[PDB]
């Protein structure tokens, strides 16, 4: 029940952090877990409507937090919706640039070395290289 | 770094095509900037009262002191000196402080006849290991260069513990572009342009 | 450091065992400075060898030199922040 | 007859092509679009790069087009823009920072600067008070590089706005810039010091809201519209379209970048 | 059933300095180099 009740005043702004760190998305999932998202939706059934309202939209705000301010002005300007499909886009069109500059069996040991630092599953390290491979030719 | 980042980190390799002569005509204009800006203005222009030149001078004051060399006499740096002595510090500290002002850093004469003083001794050596930082740093970017390494100086780290050790990755990606970019950059001035 | 050990190991065995080192022990710490680059310490058990022993293998001798001079090149004679000028209150005593 | 003068500063040609698409298919060729670099109205500015001849930047969330993410949401971000010089030359705001390290005189820079802080302090202020808030946030870099240029932006912009009689609450910039991408609604007012990572704030906030058209006060007095992907631009011509007194077509232009973002053009 | 945990509490993340290597561009650049990484530990501390 605390952890609930903390992370719902954390989103809300009324519960600041003890160094008052930015409430990004990288943080909960630190503290509160990796399925935070999960937990306090369903948590948020047992409030009223208004509250409810106020949990869905800020996940959804710290869900767009979880990109830096960089890519967020260069890949938002057509707005949040289609936000992940221009930065996957952009990530793609980086993949092939790298893939024609030097190779691709570095090009494979570099994925796999950033995927293993970025924190990816390996299904997705995979998708990402043969869509990739696929957009060269 | 918990939590599952949305892109893969790639070289910001974008400007593909950076002629490194671009780069360094940049670095020149800011340099020739800075450098007016500090000194400040142009002296006024000064007219020579007489012609002559360094060379011709300098053969000159050679003339005037070989004559009298067998009347020179040498003495203890305490006694008290001779007008030959005299003539010739004199001539020798003004012609290589002259030389040493136009670029001619010869520091074997110089610390002979134009040091007088500790803090003259402080400055020399200050200036002695300037000179040859210059000489070692323009043979080896020259050497680099030849070898194919990149021209700026490239930190020693891991970046791979620098992921695990910080939780965010937007400070560590930031760190890496900006030293990425640092590395793929040429941090060097034409210095004939400055020197003139 | 491979240097040390084996050092510390030869101080053992002379002083606490009563036991000559050989050329070959010695040929073996000459090595291990060549390899590491240490040409500082090549220089002092190049002294040695050529004290106690019968003069060094002179392939070992060159190769030291030729890590030195790759240093007066590259500049890393010494640590820098030795050369740097200094003064009475511009030391940061930690 | 009309002209509508196109700066272009590092967009790629894809957003400038749309957006000449756009103007003429919209405008039908009554007004024609011409290309400068510098500008003092009648001027939409595409691409994140800072144009040249502009002392204010700021922006708001426009009613018609806010994001479902983001109804309701009331905050103006005003960034302060010192003049521009040449890409060659050092520009001021670094220039106001390794001058002083260097030794140089910096009289003439910080009068320059102190101008355009005093500028975007009264930009800011109106807009405050206009809202009715009371107290504005300032953001400044909490860097060691940029231990000048904010000391002057916090000098200035808290000296004028006090004599405003409103308050000034200093922040970083991280921060902010949370705060202004997770709880937007508890800031009002928001000035920004003159530094790359202000700029890339502003860009983010303008694309996070669901892309709107920055607003740039010039030194010649004015308003120009910014924008950097095509949503934005579009709004951003649409805007200026009303300006010129063109209700219709300004509607239909906004119509169509609600609809479909990234094709406006054919969806128009 | 006592105090868990402080959900508030955050580890401060641990700065660390960039170390460059020694050769004489870096001599040449110390002071260059040093505000470089002073900046970076700025960065770190404060966030960006």
């Amino acid at each position: 029940s605390t952890k609930m009740q903390t992370l719902h005043k954390l989103l809300t702004g009324e519960v600041s952090f003890k160094n008052k760190a930015p409430v990004k998305d990288c943080n909960i999932v630190h503290q509160f877990g990796e399925n935070w998202a999960t937990e306090l939706s369903a948590y948020a059934k047992t409030l009223p409507a208004e509250q409810q309202k106020i949990i869905v939209r800020q996940i959804a705000r710290v869900k767009l937090t979880r990109y830096t301010v960089a890519e967020l002005a260069a890949y938002c300007g057509d707005g949040p919706a289609l936000l992940d499909e221009t930065a996957r886009a952009a990530n793609i069109e980086q993949g092939v640039a790298f893939v024609k500059a030097k190779g691709v069996e570095a090009f494979e040991k570099y994925v796999a070395e950033e995927s293993t630092n970025a924190n990816w599953k390996p299904e997705e390290a995979k998708k990402f290289i043969e869509d990739v491979k696929a957009k060269a030719k | 770094i918990s939590g599952v980042s949305p892109l893969l980190y790639f070289p910001p390799t974008t400007t593909s095509t950076t002629n490194r002569e671009d780069q360094i005509n940049k670095n020149t204009n800011i340099a020739i900037q800075m450098i007016k800006r500090y000194k400040g203005e142009v002296p006024p222009h000064y007219t020579r009262k007489s012609s002559a030149t360094i060379e011709q001078v300098e053969k000159e004051i050679d003339a005037l002191l070989g004559g009298a060399e067998k009347l020179r006499k040498t003495s203890t740096d305490d006694q008290p000196m001779d007008k030959l002595t005299l003539m010739e510090r004199c001539l020798r500290h003004a012609l290589w402080s002259y030389h040493k002002e136009e670029g001619r850093y010869d520091f074997d004469q110089i610390g002979r006849w134009v040091v007088y003083t500790p803090e003259d001794e402080v400055k020399l050596a200050q200036l002695k290991r300037e000179v040859e930082a210059k000489e070692k740093l323009a043979a080896l970017r020259k050497r680099r260069e030849e070898e194919g390494l990149p021209g700026g100086p490239v930190p020693r780290i891991n970046w791979p513990q620098e992921y695990s050790s910080f939780i965010d990755r937007e400070p560590v990606v930031a760190k890496r572009i900006r030293y990425d970019t640092l590395a793929s950059t040429t941090l060097e001035r034409d210095e004939k342009q400055i020197e003139s | 450091s491979k240097f040390c050990a084996m050092m510390d190991l030869l101080e053992e065995m002379q002083h606490r065992n009563r036991l000559k080192p050989n050329e070959e022990s010695w040929t073996w710490v000459m090595k291990e400075c060549v390899k590491s680059g240490q040409f500082r310490l090549g220089y002092c058990i190049q002294q040695v060898m050529e004290t106690e022993c019968k003069g060094c293998p002179a392939d070992l001798v060159k190769a030291n030199e030729a890590n030195a001079q790759k240093a007066k090149t590259e500049g890393k004679e010494h640590p820098g922040h030795l050369s740097q000028q200094a003064g009475l209150f511009d030391v940061k005593v930690e | 007859s009309k002209q509508l003068t196109f700066i272009s500063a590092g967009a790629t040609a894809a957003v400038l092509q749309s957006a000449s698409a756009i103007v003429s298919k919209v405008a039908g060729g009554r007004v024609q679009t011409k290309t400068a670099k510098e500008a003092g109205r009648h001027a939409v500015v595409v691409g994140p790069e800072t144009p040249i001849g502009v002392h204010t930047a700021v922006t708001e969330v426009p009613k018609s087009a806010q994001d479902p993410l983001f109804s309701g949401v009331s905050t103006v971000v005003v960034r302060a823009v010192l003049p521009r010089a040449a890409p060659d030359s050092v520009q001021l705001r670094d220039a106001l920072d390794v001058y002083a390290s260097a030794g140089i005189d910096t009289k003439e820079e910080v009068r320059s600067a102190t101008e355009a802080f005093k500028k975007s302090a009264e930009v800011a202020v109106g807009k405050a008070k206009a809202k009715g808030v009371k107290r504005i946030v300032l953001v400044v870099k909490q860097a060691s590089k940029h231990n000048c240029i904010n000391e002057l932006f916090k000098k200035i912009s808290t000296e004028t706005i006090e004599s405003a009689g409103l308050t000034t609450e200093v922040v970083g910039t991280a921060a902010v810039a949370n705060q202004l991408i997770v709880n937007p609604e508890s800031l009002g007012v928001v000035l920004l010091n003159d530094v790359a990572a202000t700029e890339q704030i502003e860009l983010a906030f303008a694309g996070v809201v669901g892309g709107v058209s920055r607003v740039y006060h010039t030194v010649e007095g004015g308003k120009i519209s910014a924008g950097h992907s095509f949503k934005s631009v579009a709004l951003a011509v649409a805007q200026e379209l009303r300006e010129l007194g063109l209700s219709s077509e300004a509607d239909k232009v906004e119509a169509a970048a609600s609809k479909n973002p990234r094709a406006v053009v054919s969806a128009l | 059933r006592a105090d868990e945990v402080d959900y508030t509490n955050l580890p401060a993340p641990k700065p660390q300095k960039t170390v460059w290597d020694d050769n004489i561009e870096t001599e040449v650049l110390r002071k260059y180099l040093d505000g470089l990484s002073q900046y970076d530990m700025e960065e770190a501390k404060y966030g960006v």
